[PDB]
């Protein structure tokens, strides 16, 4: 079956974007996630900021930074070549009514059919802080099973960050 | 809510103010505390900063020799003494504590609900 | 009072996990974050260089005035404070080379730091990091007068580094764990 491996950096990165930007109550925070999608479980790695807007009154209006996909992501592959672009992070703390659309516009970046991560910030929470999801037909949200994992090196360093 | 801010109010151009606040410490930890303002239409701004053991104290640049930020240990409370008070620095202040020493607010781990500083415009000391 | 270098938690996993990545090469990159007290480096966050040994010549200018521009459009704005670079199985320290790679930081801002990570010797489930500045022109304590000396001997002496993490980040950290 289907599963999603995170690396914690990835959720420390969406927590501390929500952070960093001031994100207003009731507000959200959307970035892109990297990894590999190549197998059953798609293994998220990294994850960088988008510039996006939308409008609290009206849920259809909302502006992504096309350019700033292309831009990032050129760099990213720079640094890495093997951590695809593989999909979409927001910080929730529930799915919204324009995610559909914005699913679709991501289509355009991936080689997969993208996943939607949803980062609770909020710490509102008993355990694992994102929620996994994937566009289907059977169009909808299909919920996704999603489990941690990092190399050893990061491992070592949250560890270290606990204990120290 | 943890922290409680008090002080503050009305005072003329040229005039003194003593902001205190006090930590109930029953949620959180802190070894740094800050003040921190924000005027309307503006961003928070960094004011000055306290470590709780030592008192090691740093300052943002338009407040260096009026502003004295304080604590007493025992008591939990920190003072921000504000002297040779400007229109400017008319703003909400906000008291704030966590682990980090420096200027950046969301670093910070908990907030007080702020207390109003208004310098006269027209009224001097 | 020491001086001590502050590292946030994601700039601490992103150069734990772009050393193990370059590994066998040597990788850089620069650190962001402030400076406050004499006796405080904050370092909040950093970004990889793209690999061309490590030197001034492996800084790119241009990847780093577009990552900056950006990273700024998404509510980063904090200066260099200094860079890191990892050598996978020698220890903490300095050569000629990353002296000379100081000093050019240095020219930049005298407070800028070298922070030096050992990616393989880490997962010996120890995190192997320092931090280094060189050092440029009755009571004591015995253990500084003897730093100070091997640091005169060097070029260069060691800092303090510490973790910090916001209450936030403990929480999500502890559930990722
Ligand atoms: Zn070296």
């Amino acid at each position: 079956h289907e599963k999603v491996t995170i690396a914690p950096l990835v959720l420390l990165s969406a927590l501390d974007h929500y952070e960093r930007t001031q994100t207003k109550e009731n507000k959200r925070c959307v970035g892109v996630i990297l990894g590999d999608a190549n197998s059953s479980t798609i293994r998220v790695t990294n994850s960088f900021a988008l510039p996006f807007e939308e409008d609290e009154k009206n849920s259809d209006v909302w502006f992504l930074d096309h350019n700033y996909i292309e831009n990032m992501n050129e760099m990213c592959k720079k640094i890495n070549a093997k951590e695809k672009l593989i999909g979409w992070y927001h910080s929730g703390p529930k799915l919204r009514a324009s995610d559909l659309k914005i699913n679709e516009l991501f289509k355009k970046y991936t080689q997969n059919n993208p996943l939607l991560l949803i980062v609770d910030v909020k710490q509102q929470g008993v355990g694992l802080p994102t929620d996994a999801y994937v566009a289907i037909e059977q169009k909808t949200f299909l919920h996704l099973p999603c489990t941690i994992e990092a190399e050893e090196a990061e491992e070592i360093g949250v560890e270290h960050l606990l204990r120290g | 809510v943890q922290l409680q801010e008090s002080g503050g109010g009305l005072v003329p151009a040229g005039g003194s103010l003593r902001l205190s606040c006090v930590d109930s410490g029953r949620t959180f930890s802190s070894t740094v505390m800050a003040w921190f303002r924000q005027a309307p239409g503006k961003e928070r701004e960094f004011v000055a900063t306290i470590r709780w053991s030592g008192g090691n104290t740093y300052y943002a640049d338009s407040v260096k020799g009026r502003f004295t930020i304080s604590r007493d240990n025992a008591r939990n409370t920190v003072y921000l003494q504000m002297n040779s008070l400007k229109p400017e620095d008319t703003a909400v202040y906000y008291c704030a504590g966590g682990t980090y020493y420096g200027t950046l607010s969301y670093k910070y781990d908990f907030w007080g609900r702020g207390t109003q500083v208004t310098v006269s415009s027209h009224h001097h000391h | 009072t020491k001086e001590t270098v502050y590292i946030s938690s994601i700039a601490l996993l992103k150069m734990l996990k772009h050393g193990r990545a370059g590994v066998p090469m040597e990788v850089m990159g620069l650190m962001l974050g402030e400076f406050v007290d004499d006796y405080t480096v904050n370092v909040v966050d950093v970004f990889a260089m793209p690999q061309s040994g490590v030197s001034v010549e492996a800084v790119d200018d241009v990847f780093q005035a577009k990552m900056m521009d950006m990273l700024k459009q998404t509510g980063r704005d904090q200066m260099v404070v200094g860079w890191y670079h990892s050598h996978p199985g020698f220890g903490c320290w300095l050569s000629s080379v990353d002296v000379n790679t100081q000093k050019s930081f240095e020219q930049l801002n005298s407070r800028a730091v070298a922070v030096v990570v050992d990616p393989i010797q880490s997962v010996k489930g120890k995190v192997v990091i320092d931090a280094f500045r060189l050092i440029d022109t009755g009571l004591l304590n015995k253990a500084n007068i003897q730093a100070l000396i091997h640091g005169l001997n060097r070029h260069y002496y060691s800092l303090n580094i510490d973790y910090h993490k916001t209450a936030k980040e403990t929480k999500m950290l502890m559930n990722l764990h």
